[PDB]
């Protein structure tokens, strides 16, 4: 997720709402970094075991993909600095994070 | 010398050009493209034009690209191949254009025709403005405008400020220099000069005229008040009439009603107004009330 | 009958042709305004 | 390059409360002026 | 509720702690050396969150 | 010497080239390819062209590759085989181009034709800009442009700034040097020179002319205000008229209304304006109000 | 001596070669092959070519292998069997190429034909760049290019920078040395030299010419501003005009409006600009504003 | 680029330039010097009569 100042911080829990524009944000206003946007008239939203997020619409045979939720991994997660509000920020202790699609 | 500082020549004017472009090379301070669709759309257009077709409906989030408006000034008698200076301005949710580069951008007139092509490196000051820059010699002229300069036996010098005495002064000076019937005043803003027919002779004439010297006559007494910035200016023709003034917290250095003597020159005005001991903020209100009453023998303009 | 010729409700030509604008006067200006009513 | 730093917590705080806008069940009221919305929408 | 509007912003400064001294009223102010080095009045850094 | 510093020659101009390329060899500071699909797509295109077909719909996440836009300037009379300098700029979510190498990239004109091929090592300054670099002699010219230089008996020297006195001065200087009827002024921005027919004779003529010396005539009084960077510049023709000025927190070193004397030369202007004791920030507002009133006998330009 | 430092010869140019290869022998700092499929795919291709067929759909995770792009410069008149220097650059998620070895790699031109074969040990500097290296004499030339050198009675010396006076100087020098009608200037960038027909005689001619000495004429006044690195350079032709300058926090060592005297030579310019007491960061803005006003009699280029 | 209309809804000038805001002071208002160019002229009966 992206902090207001500009730096990037990492979270673990999942509880997402949708802001007035349509983007996917966590409970607290911080915008999810991959920036998944769910348009209006979203009859149903699906997030499979992989990062693909697919929304259905009125009278559509197949759902339309609206992005993918890749997630990051650290070489040593115990060294992460834990600022408040269920967030962690990268430090020198933890290695350089690498992002990947789920299941890979 | 002087006439060139007071007038312009008829047919010698500037035009405006505007265009849309992209700026690349930013240090992650570009648009958040998930909210500016035209950025990614125009990037796809450019890539397709170059020979690379990106599939539609795919994820694309850039950080080193910004969408900008480019503005320029088409100069008089511009010839193709010359260079002009452009101004580049961000147009959606970008943070800075610090070290960016402007890609090939066409600059259109008001008739939607391309008159110049712009490309170069941006110079941001580096508080200062981050989302605006200027490129020196960043555009090249591609189209030229026709003109009827050199055809006829009459040009018009257009004054920058309307005045009858000033037009008459310029006319009399030109007639004193370049022969008896060389000039004629049409109105408070135009002087009609007779010139020989041709193209080089008119240039010789305008070169002789533009460097003449005329003595400016006294203008109108006026007081400019800029309330937005908080400034007051009075030219050298303002006078005053004796009258009393009262305003909150201002007193005699005596009660709260202070006198103001008559003032013929500007030094007397400055002295008499400084005597009241008021900041410009209160001076605005004092001057407005005085103009409404009749003390201030000037012309108040709120700019 | 259906073969008897009748005139339609909307008569005349149902299309118009754009007319070319005037030639711009060669002053130093890019802004050219066609004769405005 | 220490393994970690010494950090001490402070507590917990309720941040938000959301409503689960799912589709409820339907009960037959036998009346003729009662309307139930099937799907998503709101009367004004 | 859709008429909520921003009306201002607080000014938050960051002080290390070893360069600030208490005053008689009870408000910490920068020492002479730190004041000279960082300016008479600090700048509202954006790295502080409350 | 001087004329070459004031004018350009008709038909001798520069053009712009743009292209798309890849930069390899970065220390894990390249694109996050899961959000820039064109990076992986163009990498697959290159691999396929080389002889390696990667299956579609497979995982691919690189770190040492970045997608860049390359820009260059096509020089006058460019011959195939020569070399030019290129500018490389990142275009999506890359961190730095520190030690990268630019792969083979074609540079197209505005007609989408290849005019140069670019490849080399990038030099990033190493705060400084990380997502932008320059390659010296990084492109080679492949196509040449036709031109009609050397055909006819007339060339055009195009001034960099419009002026009638300046065009007349240049014309008179050329006529004083290279014979009676060698030059003719067309307008405020063009001088038509008669040259012998051929290709070497015109080069001799332009070599003789471009090194002549002319004395620049006094230009127009103007004051440039750059509000974005916070700067003010006044050339040596600005004058002033006596008038009073008031602005917040400014006082006499006396009340808040300060006098300004007449000023003929620039030193007097600098002295009288420094007397007010104002930062440039307030000097901008003072100058705008003075120009609106009539004290400032100059031409204010907000750039 | 000098002419060889100013011009190039027509038909004597360099080309570019690119290829794909593998680097082995790393200390566990290679690709994470679960995200770079082309690495394992090309390794399987090589193994199959050597005589070992690894079953498909099997687990394979290497650490001492990296996929690299190899780039080289095809030199003029290259003969088969000679050696050139190559640059090796990582292309996916590798950590370092410290002690690697480049396996047999063919280097293709733009027509997709093999011109050289590359193999050797990499020299990484060992902060420094880890994902990029250079191999000395790492490639051998396999194909040769045809050329028409030695056919005809005319060669073209192509200047590195356009100028009419410079082309005329070179022409006059060659004519003074090697006989009356030996050279002829075509344009600002080409000198056509008549040479005897043959192959050795032209080499004698070009050996005599390339070591001549010519005195460079004064170039154009120009000021280069590199905003990305933060540098300013002014050649020895820049001059100044007297004018006043104001900028934030800058003052007289006096108010905030400082004077700048006229300056004919470069030492005067340096002195007058150092008098303002400004860092290069502010000097950029000052110079841009001065060029916009008219003080700076130079040519500003933002590189 | 902005066209400036009269009360008869005809374009009399075209405006474009850089804004100079004072920089308390007014932020949402500015002035541009020589920011518009005249495109149409008005007729007049000056010089006719006695």
């Amino acid at each position: 997720v992206m902090l207001p100042d500009g730096t990037s911080a990492y979270t673990r829990d999942g509880s997402f709402q949708v802001d007035q524009n349509g983007q996917l944000v966590t409970a607290g206003g911080f915008q999810v970094q991959p920036a998944i946007t769910i348009p209006a008239n979203a009859l149903s939203i699906t997030i499979g075991r992989d990062g693909v997020v697919s929304v259905t619409q009125q009278g559509q045979a197949a759902p339309v993909q609206v992005g993918q939720l890749n997630l990051t991994t650290f070489m040593n997660d115990t060294g992460l600095e834990s600022i408040g509000e269920n967030l962690y920020i990268e430090t020198q202790s933890s290695g350089a994070p690498n992002e990947s699609t789920p299941g890979l | 010398e002087r006439i060139r500082d007071l007038t312009s020549v008829q047919g010698v004017r500037e035009n405006s050009l505007i265009g849309y472009g992209l700026v690349v090379g930013l240090d992650g301070t570009g648009d958040q493209t998930t909210q500016t669709p035209f950025t990614t759309q125009t990037l796809n257009n450019m890539l397709s034009q170059l020979g690379i077709t990106v599939p539609t409906g795919t994820n694309m989030q850039l950080k080193n690209v910004a969408a900008v408006m480019v503005t320029a000034s088409y100069p008089p008698f511009a010839r193709q191949g010359q260079t002009i200076d452009v101004v580049v301005s961000s147009m959606g949710n970008a943070k800075s254009l610090r070290g960016g580069t402007l890609l090939m951008t066409p600059l259109k007139g008001v008739d939607s025709q391309v008159y110049a092509l712009a490309q170069g490196n941006i110079l941001v000051g580096g508080v200062n403005q981050l989302n605006g820059g200027r490129i020196t010699n960043g555009a090249i002229i591609e189209r030229e405008l026709p003109t009827q300069f050199g055809a006829g036996n009459t040009i018009n010098l257009q004054l920058n400020d309307e005045d009858f005495t000033m037009a008459q002064q310029i006319t009399d000076a030109i007639n004193r220099a370049r022969g008896y019937g060389s000039a004629t005043a049409l109105d408070a803003r135009t002087v009609q000069v007779r010139v020989p027919s041709g193209n080089s002779s008119q240039v010789r004439f305008l070169a002789d005229i533009q460097n003449m010297e005329v003595n400016v006559t006294p203008q109108d007494a006026k007081v400019v008040i800029n309330s937005r910035t908080g400034s007051v200016v009075m030219n050298r023709e303002v006078t005053l009439d004796s009258c009393a003034v009262a305003q909150g917290n201002l007193s005699v250095t005596g009660g709260s009603l202070q006198s103001v003597r008559s003032s013929a020159n500007l030094n007397s005005v400055v002295r008499a107004l400084n005597a009241l001991g008021a900041t410009p903020m209160d001076l605005m209100s004092i001057l407005q009330s005085m103009q409404s009453a009749g003390c201030l023998r000037a012309k108040l303009e709120i700019i | 009958c259906a073969w008897i010729p009748a005139k339609p409700l909307v008569q005349g030509a149902t299309t118009a042709q754009p007319i070319p604008g005037p030639v711009p006067v060669a002053n130093g200006s890019i802004f050219q305004s066609a004769q405005p009513i | 390059t220490l393994p970690s730093g010494l950090q001490i917590g402070t507590g917990v705080r309720p941040v938000a409360t959301e409503r689960l806008h799912s589709q409820g069940n339907l009960s037959q009221t036998n009346n003729s002026k009662d309307v139930a919305i099937k799907g998503q929408g709101f009367f004004q | 509720p859709n008429t909520v509007a921003p009306v201002g912003r607080l000014k938050l400064v960051k002080a290390e702690g070893n360069e600030v001294q208490r005053s008689d009223d009870g408000l910490f102010r920068l020492t002479a050396e730190a004041q000279a080095e960082r300016g008479a009045v600090l700048a509202a850094d954006p790295s502080i969150r409350i």
